């Protein structure tokens, strides 16, 4: 609502389609958005393929036509945020687009943590698209982590604030009865069965305290989360004990926050330009890995007839299927 | 809706910001104009809200409202005002590869918008609005205003627009009332006063009356004795046939490239102020006296100790039997060398071909021309062509040839791209990119060339698909910078018709004298 | 039609040539054999005309006619006999490519000509022709007669497939009437006579009833103590998975193959005449223990002083971080040094998998295979292979695994084509191209055998057009003389399936001890 820039890359937007025969509305949007879900992709690191994708939702508005922010839009945006593993489109955005090399989001940094210390010539004609699904399956795993990043104090904080409760402390439980009850005021098909909340929680806080403030550059401003791992591996090139040193400064548990924060700032002051400004203060949580699951199997029982397209030169490679039957170990016949 | 579900207390947004400014400045302007008498106050100008009649763009239209032999009539000239902060839904198309298929989303340009049911919907606002049902509509040529021009500091661009947006109104008004036609003969007069041609060469491109540049690499303009008369603005291009190459690969006991001229602005003169058809094919002819010593290849001509990668006639060298750019920027750039390369490189003899616009300046009078061309309004456009051109001689044109026997010009099925890119400090046209200077960037590289051109020509492709790969090689190139506005359709004049139209203007009249 | 229009005073032609020619062979055998008293005359054979039912291929039927429980049933095993004078219809198939759209033309193999529809009619015929209307009809395995055969020089190929073919009806027929199975406990007995594998190594291929060459490279029999009982043939082929190679460009602070196991033919023992499931388990359960010390590598061991192109293992020089082909033919080419290569070269656990074949010479069996892998009769077929390995040994099988929880075996959608090549003086199998072969043919160029590759397996590809390709690619190599006889879908084993199915057997009694 306000001048303040959001990052997000990847758009998923849910509307409605008229099948009456497209008749007289030639070219007219009408109003159709029922909502759109905005995010990015962040890229971590595990001490298979080292890296392991990430997509953290930030923006969850709903489309301008609705008036109301009710908690049913809420929990159809989250429901409509999970339909992007379809066809690997979180990883979209690591995929160069000819004529730019505006830099610190090019793909090659991870050569600098590949066996080899190089980057890859990725604007180079011989990076195509065929050898890019290689880099991928070679390096990334190929399931993405859902993270999301409350705010206290942002435009869904009366919303937020029954997550970050439930993220754990003296009131999770009625949080957690709470958020199960308006969850299961959605469809009424007994959310109970799929999922309960005794068993296990919904989301847990990473202890990161990410930060939304404002930097300026090329005559536009810019939403801080711009420097992600990839961006500052592009920034610091293949040096060592410096990416790893804002891997640790982002979060690490044998260190009092307030240190890290100072330091984080400093690697943003450092990388980008010293012109940035700070807003506001969020808190970074991770979803569970079949909550998520679980509420999209709900939404399919209920009844949502959503229809996709597109998705991710195409010579082959490999069967990817031959793998499964290794029949190990002999019979030992005496 | 669900909106109305809730009834909530609140109501955001309105939907429509760029229409209510540009209805201002354009009252204020219309003020200022009439106060000190430049514009008669009969016309008025009128808002058309998107939202309020399910229409994709909002477009304000100028009308006259005279009447005409005791029934009421109407003219009625539209003028788009296309905005950044709305994006309409764009357009999808699937394509086969396989077993597989694959959908290609394409952006909606502002040809595509002004449909039949767009003007229908603006006739009976008009008609609503003015309170006269049964007046006759007719259009003198919508003209989109590009979104790039701030309304707050567009003065005189937008009161000149206005001008010439009444002007043509007044003029299709009056042409159907049925004034008398100018012909030649009307030129002619006591004194020897004989026309003259000046054509030059020009590097920095033209301009439109908004400010959107359009290249232009030779212009011919027509003089008396002060006083200015026509002037077609066009540029050189080159391509390439398929026996050419053959007989280069698989050679046998012509030249390898064929020039081909491009026009672009078919405008009048600046001072003159009607636009009918007599004065559009004068100019017209102009566009065939380029040919004269050859001058059509003056840009190929070396330029002045500029380099200008985008003209390197060494591109020439990478298509030969020979190999690597040639080094013409030595001591050899001689005119002479030059000749005898163009006269051993290229036929010479050229083929025209218009990048026909159905949203330009001009887009009532290029409309006919692409219905003359194909489509099921076919032979009536024939007839009005040859009529016109009738009454601008006045003698039997049809004697010269019959339009029934062989087609005015040829469709090609070809989409050309209007737009702008930035470099340096003044802005250049879209459709800089051309062959010549594709081959020159590509260095070389058989492939990636001959990938280009039939990104640019190819039949067995889906024109959305060859739309998007151009859209493509164009922000390879040239930056990644660049800005589209509309879109064009380049059709061939038949030779015969040209060949034809130049002598019977000479026959009935043509006191031109050029020196080359 | 329009013959009949005309009805001229002439016929020409028959329409059948073959059909005669074997029946009177068939005929001649058949009492050959009765007169000396080595068949039964209680079976008969019949003829089937192809154009007197319309009919694609004429197939002769062999039945028995033996009632059961007092109810008529009939088992009838068919023969079909393509002709080369007779050329059915093609297949023709649709595949889109760009805007432009193409037509591939496909041959009509002996698989598809045997539809349902042609067993009812040749059920309904020996019905008419037995006179038993309310009989039952079963089939005991369609196989077709390779047409490269000359009917008048085959005498004791076609004695004996007639005998296995009235011995296959039999048993079916008691299969049907339900005798004693053959548990495993039938074999052991007083003797201390324990089992006995003795895996053995063959280059020239094993030869089918008929003559038909079918490559086998490893085969393992068993044995007692004269006496033999199961004889399974199969070879090797190697396999890569695309994370291997992309941990070869793009590297990593495993092996760059996988060693895959075709089971070719799985034939019982020679000597001994019933054919049961039973049997057909107890020899595929031989079909693991080739694994004992790596003895499936065996074929890739270096050849004693042959070249032989299609089987040299340097082609992996042309696959691996090093380059061109390794000169394995010095003098290192020792046993140990390949053990290290194939330790550094191939992953050590094997795949197993099975060209099933509709029409060989137990078609029957592999019906049942194919159903368990997909299609709608599928769980039926998980209960009738359960119970049928759960007779054969005679306790809970179930204990080991469940069918419902994981698969038998998956289908993998892959054809694989059987014909034969002449080379030389003896013929070979089709299937010897496989992919190292064709590595070593290619002598590198990467881009051809990825194609190769693409062509044999392509989720993306028609399936008609992958088998044009790789007819393509096999005319190209080994020489353009290749001739087709059937079609044979791979599918490849669950290695739990085998891995419980080996460790029941030796629970229930497993008395075989090999040395290598």
């Amino acid at each position: 609502t306000v001048g303040n820039p959001i990052r997000a890359d990847i758009v998923v937007t849910t509307q409605r389609v008229r099948r009456n025969g497209q008749q007289e509305n030639e070219f007219y949007e009408t109003d159709v958005k029922l909502n759109q879900v905005a995010m990015f992709t962040n890229l971590e690191r595990t001490p298979p393929a080292p890296w392991v994708a990430s997509v953290v939702i930030t923006d969850v508005r709903n489309a301008d036509g609705i008036q109301a922010n009710t908690p049913e839009m809420y929990w159809f945006a989250l429901s409509n945020a999970f339909r992007s593993t379809h066809g690997h489109a979180w990883a979209r955005p690591f995929l160069p687009m000819t004529g730019v090399a505006k830099d610190m989001k090019d793909i090659g940094a991870l050569g600098w943590m590949s066996a080899l210390r190089n980057r890859i010539d990725t604007k180079a004609a011989n990076f195509d698209d065929a050898q890019f699904g290689q880099l991928m399956l070679s390096q990334v795993q190929p399931n993405p982590v859902f993270q999301i990043d409350l705010n206290r104090m942002g435009e869904t904080a009366q919303m937020d604030s029954l997550q970050l409760d439930a993220a754990g402390g003296p009131n999770a439980q009625k949080a957690a009865a709470t958020i199960i009850r308006q969850i299961n005021n959605l469809g009424g098909g007994g959310f109970e069965r799929f999922f309960d909340h005794t068993t296990q929680p919904i989301l847990e806080r990473t202890g990161q305290v990410i930060d939304l403030g404002n930097w300026f550059d090329g005559d536009e401003k810019r939403d801080r989360r711009d420097l992600d791992n990839l961006a500052a591996l592009n920034a610091a090139e293949g040096n060592e004990n410096e990416f790893w040193g804002f891997y640790g400064a982002q979060l690490n548990p044998n260190l009092h926050p307030d240190l890290r924060n100072r330091q984080s700032r400093n690697y943003d002051r450092q990388y980008l330009g010293s012109t940035v400004t700070y807003t506001g203060k969020a808190e970074r949580c991770t979803y569970n890995a079949k909550f998520i699951e679980a509420l999209d199997r709900y939404l399919a029982e209920a009844g949502l007839q959503i229809t996709m397209d597109n998705t991710s030169g195409q010579r082959f490679m490999g069967n990817s299927v031959i793998g499964n039957n290794m029949v190990s170990g002999q019979a030992q016949v005496h | 809706g669900i909106n109305s579900q809730f009834t909530r207390s609140g109501n955001v947004q309105g939907g429509d910001a760029r229409a209510s400014e540009a209805l201002t400045v354009f009252t204020r302007l219309k003020e200022q104009a009439v106060a000190q008498q430049d514009l008669a106050d009969d016309f008025s100008i009128l808002r058309f809200d998107r939202d309020q009649h399910q229409v994709g763009w909002s477009s304000l239209v100028i009308a006259k409202q005279i009447s005409l032999n005791g029934q009421p009539v109407i003219a009625v000239r539209p003028l788009i005002l296309p905005n950044n902060s709305i994006e309409l839904p764009k357009r999808k198309t699937n394509i086969v590869n396989g077993m597989q298929t694959d959908v290609i989303e394409s952006d909606i340009d502002v040809g595509t918008v002004f449909s039949a049911q767009y003007f229908n919907r603006l006739s009976t606002y008009v008609q609503n609005t003015l309170g006269k049902p049964g007046a006759k509509v007719v259009l003198a040529g919508p003209f989109p205003i590009p979104a790039d021009l701030v309304l707050k500091d567009s003065e005189l661009q937008l009161r000149n627009l206005l001008i010439k947006s009444v002007n043509a109104c007044d003029d299709i008004l009056a042409l159907h009332s049925g004034e008398r036609p100018f012909t030649i003969a009307g030129l002619k007069g006591q004194q020897g006063e004989t026309l003259a041609a000046k054509v030059d060469i020009r590097t920095q491109p033209l301009h439109d009356t908004v400010g959107n540049p359009i290249r232009a690499d030779i212009v011919v303009t027509t003089q008396r004795v002060d006083v200015k008369l026509n002037q077609v603005a066009m540029f050189t291009n080159l391509e390439r046939t398929p026996q050419a190459q053959a007989q280069t690969l698989f050679p046998n006991q012509p030249a390898p490239w064929v020039a081909s001229v491009v026009i672009t602005d078919v405008r009048n003169a600046d001072g003159i102020q009607a636009n009918t058809p007599e004065m559009y094919w004068f100019a017209l002819s102009n566009a065939f006296r380029s040919t004269h010593g050859h001058a059509w290849a003056r840009p190929f001509l070396p330029m002045t100790g500029v380099a200008k990668d985008m003209k390197d006639i060494g591109a020439l060298g990478w298509m030969s039997a020979l190999r690597n750019r040639i080094d013409t920027k030595a001591a050899n750039f001689d005119d002479a060398q030059f000749g005898q390369l163009m006269l051993s490189q290229v036929q010479p003899n050229p083929v025209f071909q218009i990048d026909l616009n159905r949203m330009g300046e001009t887009a009532q009078m290029d409309s006919l021309q692409l219905d003359a061309a194909g489509g099921p309004n076919a032979q009536k456009a024939a007839a009005t062509i040859i009529r016109q051109i009738n009454n601008l001689g006045g003698g039997g044109f049809e004697r010269f040839f019959d339009h029934t026997t062989q087609p005015i010009l040829e469709r090609t099925g070809q989409v050309i791209d209007l737009g702008n890119w930035f470099d340096g400090d003044e802005k250049r046209d879209r459709r800089d990119l051309d062959n010549l200077a594709a081959l020159n960037a590509a260095e070389g590289n058989e492939n990636e060339f001959w990938g280009f051109y039939g990104a640019q020509l190819n039949p067995n492709l889906h024109p959305d698909l060859r739309n998007r790969q151009s859209r493509n090689y164009d922000r390879q190139y040239l930056g990644s910078t660049v800005t589209y506005t509309g879109k064009a359709e380049r059709c061939t004049y038949n030779a015969k018709f040209i060949e034809a139209l130049d002598r019977y203007l000479a026959e009935a009249g043509l006191q031109i004298t050029m020196d080359n």
